[PDB]
């Protein structure tokens, strides 16, 4: 099975460097030719550059032209990318896609994709809250309950029910920045029979700081 | 270089019909008889996804659903009929020339009955009134169109300040909307108030649909 894998997300400083991985595996490294996509949330797609492993050969967007860099590595079987004196433009969420050249060129796989976020706050690991209603007028056969993460920089966290036990009635809200951290809600509607027997928990996990946060609501 | 205009930048289509999307190129992509032009479908949190390479031809494994025509610097992409699952921002992209480009983009939407939000508050939580603050959240989800706005109301009389909305995406096989409002506050400033509330207003109810609590 052909996949690109690559780091969850990255924060840099202003003025600062960052090295990239992309990582092939399942088909032939040197065989194919390692492009790169920039995606800014609501500018859509843009295009940075391409490379050829083999010989190492770059062709580089002008907009991007010396502010990216180029380089594989042959015996990893991993393309990297470095990008220097990152910007607030810059922060966007990066891809490494596999080119198949028959006559047109189309992406036939997609990385996972990487988060950076240009700043000089520092990782702040998110702290989670229970959320229980306390009362209720017995006017609903089912139960809703929620989860606050607040206080957490950079994005992204990861949010589940149970360990995502639960993948019915939940439903994840976009975070919002303010005062620098980010704070989002999740929700979740467990039948009224469900609840009394069953407990429900929040688990989140930050990539970032590598830490797992369990709630009982 | 070839610059893609996609028009128009968001469309709704009612479930069985027809999803046309335009996209247009400043120059030709066309060689040969074969033109150079991809679809690509990319949903929130994901990359993009091959639809239609050539515009002629359907990618093995797409639902036979999806399709595409035309020739020169004028294509377009036509979905029918048209599922719930099928919501999400199409691209079109152009390999003839360098440096490669991609569309501006084209958000798909579905349209259905207009549905009432189920709102549900929950009151500050024990650990962070420990801790000093207070943040009272109030959950708005399944409801039909995204226009809607909430009010917080603190022992009858309203509060702007210190709240924060966001609103999520269409669900892909609900095809609903979600949306929650936090309101902070700090721990004198929750409990020198009693009645906490919650209310939307949305086209479905003259009113506004009240939903609150007392510490």
């Amino acid at each position: 099975q052909v996949q690109l894998q690559q780091p969850g997300a990255e924060l840099v400083r202003p003025g600062a460097s960052v090295k990239l991985s992309c990582k092939a595996s399942g088909y032939s490294f040197t065989r194919f030719w390692m492009n790169w996509v920039k995606q800014r949330p609501g500018q859509g797609l843009e295009w940075i550059g391409m490379i050829h492993p083999s010989d190492s050969e770059t062709r580089l967007n002008q907009k991007f032209k010396d502010k990216a860099t180029l380089t594989v590595d042959k015996s990893s079987t991993t393309a990297y990318m470095q990008l220097s004196s990152p910007t607030s433009e810059d922060s966007a969420v990066y891809y490494c896609a596999r080119k198949d050249y028959d006559y047109d060129a189309w992406f036939a796989y997609w990385g996972q994709g990487t988060l950076v976020t240009v700043s000089a706050a520092k990782t702040t690991p998110p702290s989670v809250y229970p959320l229980a209603p306390g009362s209720a007028a017995q006017t609903n056969s089912m139960v809703t309950l929620g989860c606050l993460v607040k206080g957490y920089f950079p994005e992204p966290v990861t949010v589940t029910w149970n360990s995502g036990s639960l993948s019915s009635g939940v439903h994840t809200f976009p975070a919002v920045l303010q005062s620098d951290l980010y704070t989002l809600s999740s929700s979740v509607t467990v039948p009224s029979s469900t609840w009394p027997s069953e407990t429900v928990t929040c688990n989140v996990a930050h990539p970032a700081s590598s830490t797992k946060v369990d709630k009982k609501i | 270089d070839i610059v893609l205009t996609q028009s128009p930048a968001s469309l709704a289509v009612s479930l069985g019909q027809r999803a046309t999307i335009s996209c247009r190129a400043s120059k030709s992509v066309s060689a040969s008889v074969y033109s150079y032009m991809h679809w690509y479908q990319q949903k929130p949190g994901q990359p993009p996804k091959l639809l239609i390479y050539l515009a002629s031809s359907l990618e093995s494994g797409v639902p036979a659903r999806f399709s595409g025509s035309g020739s020169g610097t004028d294509f377009t992409l036509n979905i029918h009929p048209v599922e719930e699952e099928d919501a999400a921002t199409y691209y079109c992209h152009h390999s003839r020339e360098l440096p490669p480009a991609f569309g501006g983009g084209t958000k798909l939407e579905i349209k259905r009955a207009d549905a009432a939000p189920t709102v549900s508050i929950f009151p500050p939580s024990s650990e962070q009134l420990t801790s000093g603050g207070a943040s009272v959240v109030c959950f708005l989800n399944n409801f039909y169109p995204k226009d809607i706005n909430v009010k917080w109301k603190i022992d009858g009389s309203e509060r702007q300040n210190g709240v924060l909305n966001s609103w999520t995406d269409q669900d892909s096989k609900d095809s609903t909307y979600s949306m929650s409002s936090t309101l902070t506050l700090t721990k004198d400033e929750y409990e020198r108030h009693n009645s906490y509330t919650c209310e939307a207003t949305h086209k479905t109810s003259t009113s506004p649909i009240v939903k609150s609590f007392n510490r």
